[PDB]
């Protein structure tokens, strides 16, 4: 079902899995990047993420924000990034739950249009539906061809450890938040991983019995892929800060957080959302899906590509949104189908669920303090990190109690960035709250 | 850090003006500092989404604003006084809306694209009404 492709950064462009791609925010600019199709619809561009930054932002005040302007600055570094992403995707598909996540992402193709598109119309000529591919075959006229895609993963922006998933907005509307879905993008760094100490076993523990852990970058990635899934199905939660008025037992921090993060994390985090707000979220998805089902009952033409088969795409979307059709061919929402799909998209894949299923230690809440990141020594070394078990390798006795992620135990696996990073961590681990 | 509910952004300076007039909105933050944080102004008209107006980096060295207000609206900030201001000149009826000031409570590098996204802000004021009549 899901095949992870193999390639080396210096392999030649083949206009198939290795292409020159103009990413969505560069639509029409002619800025192309060497891009690698790691699986159907998913691309890796092993370049720093630069859109909306300035070049000086990448140079040189906060131990929780790590900068390195030289990350990815050679072809070999770009190759290391590609091989690491391949390994992480193989780890994701090594269990059924992450395989299912990838299948849902691949099959969750953006609708062919957005709110600007007439109801009767399929428009592929927009940045949230296609990216341009440059074709430069020797002895031929150079040309560009728009292709479909679902996700493009870049390397990091200025701060290596600030991974983020990004949707496309136009004139204050995001197709990824309005039922249609849209090409999703990510800035991701596998080696500079988060650290956390908001875990149940520290609750009531004496200071010197507290444990702190570093994250498995496959879980970091799968957390981001849940945001991707929401944005491909058009249900990323729009403009909804959730403001705690009390510190629950699983919370370490109490800052306001977007609801999109709380559902993506799972565990206990949605429990602080009011029933009223939770119901508004459900009603919005339903209203937006009703818009899509009405579009499918009207669509007659693809205005941007006379090779698109309308009936093939109508049925792809019928399946994506789990619509039903009557004897006459009219589509509609079936409430039972809708609730099942909604529950899978919003509650079926969470950071907490995935961590438990992969036996990866995670934080007890998205409401967790920022701690300094650490650098993994070498994710490509199977003595440190494997597809099957991540850091928590049985044959090293690192599976027990997630010892392979415990900063006080698996010191072979990671490096502190500086003495100041370590000192800050030690303060956080030793501190008494009254 | 404080309970999210102890953080307050208070916008002020809204009112009624005639077409062509000017207002200066201001937002005072309390309950935590935002001296290393991007701040922005948004506006919401009846029946519409919260629309980006303008944003400003923590140092003021990087501002961004919507095309429809460029040249007429200026955002500025005074970190010592915990304020962010929006000077609105050449107001038109189309500018009528509730204006909101918003803070990105995570201290991260200003990005002009991210700064236009309401989801990148976790603290919001209750808004100040601006009405422009012909
Ligand atoms: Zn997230």
């Amino acid at each position: 079902p899901v095949t992870i492709n193999n390639f080396n950064y210096n392999d030649p462009i083949d206009n198939n899995n290795i292409i020159m791609m103009e990413p969505p925010f560069a639509r029409g600019t002619g800025r192309y990047y060497k891009a690698f199709k790691i699986t159907d619809r998913i691309w890796i561009i092993p370049e720093r993420y630069t859109f909306g930054y300035k070049p000086e932002d990448f140079n040189k005040r906060d131990v929780c924000e790590y900068y390195d302007p030289d990350y990815l600055n050679t072809n070999d570094k770009k190759n290391i990034f590609l091989q690491t992403m391949i390994k992480l995707f193989n780890r994701i598909k090594s269990k059924p739950l992450g395989e299912k996540l990838l299948e849902m992402i691949i099959n969750g193709i953006p609708y062919l249009g957005d709110r600007r598109v007439p109801l009767e119309e399929f428009n592929t000529n927009i940045a949230s539906v296609t990216v341009n591919k440059l074709i430069s075959n020797p002895g031929e006229v150079e040309r560009k061809k728009g292709i479909f895609a679902n996700l493009i993963i870049f390397g990091p922006g200025p701060v290596l450890n600030e991974n983020e998933t990004i949707d496309i907005g136009i004139q204050n509307h995001f197709a990824s938040r309005e039922g249609f879905g849209g090409i999703m993008q990510m800035k991701f760094c596998p080696e500079y991983v988060s650290v956390f100490n908001n875990v149940q076993e520290n609750k009531g523990a004496s200071i010197f019995n507290r444990r702190g852990y570093f994250s498995d970058p496959a879980l970091i990635l799968m957390h981001e892929l849940i945001h991707v899934l929401h944005g491909l199905y058009g249900i990323k939660v729009d403009d909804l800060p959730i403001v705690p008025n009390e510190k629950k037992f699983f919370m370490q921090s109490t800052d306001a957080i977007q609801a999109e993060e709380l559902y993506t994390f799972g565990g206990q985090d949605p429990s602080i959302i009011t029933p009223s707000t939770d119901k508004s979220i459900y009603d919005k998805v339903l209203q937006n899906f009703r818009g899509i089902v009405d579009r499918l009952n009207k669509v007659l033409v693809c205005i941007s590509d006379p090779n698109i088969n309308i009936n093939i795409y109508k049925n792809k979307f019928k399946d994506k949104y789990k619509f039903v059709e009557d004897s006459e061919g009219k589509y509609s929402i079936d409430v039972e189908s809708f609730d099942k799909l909604y529950k899978s998209l919003m509650f079926g894949f969470t950071e907490t669920n995935i961590a438990e299923n992969y036996k990866i230690k995670t934080r007890a809440s998205y409401f967790s303090d920022s701690l300094p990141p650490v650098k993994i020594k070498n994710l490509l070394d199977n003595e440190i990190y494997t597809i099957e078990e991540g850091f928590n390798i049985s044959d090293k006795d690192m599976e027990k109690e997630y010892r392979g992620q415990n900063k006080a135990i698996n010191k072979q696996a990671y490096e502190e960035i500086s003495k100041e990073h370590l000192a800050v961590y030690k303060i956080q681990m030793c501190k008494s709250v009254k | 850090g404080p309970l999210g509910s102890q953080v307050q952004l208070v916008e002020s300076g809204g009112g009624l003006v005639q077409t062509g007039g000017s207002l200066r909105l201001s937002c005072a933050a309390s309950g935590r500092t935002f001296r290393r944080n991007t701040m922005g102004w948004f506006r919401q008209a009846p029946g519409k989404v919260r629309e980006f107006v303008a944003a400003i980096s923590w140092s003021g060295d990087r501002t961004y604003c919507a095309d429809s207000v460029k040249g007429r609206f200026t955002i500025s900030r005074d970190n010592a006084k915990n304020t962010v201001d929006l000077l609105m000149n050449s107001l038109k009826p189309e500018d009528t809306a509730i204006y909101y000031c918003a803070a990105d409570g995570t201290a991260s590098v200003f990005n002009s694209y991210a700064s236009a996204d309401r989801n990148k802000y976790n603290y919001w004021g209750q808004g100040t009404q601006v009405t422009v009549s012909s």
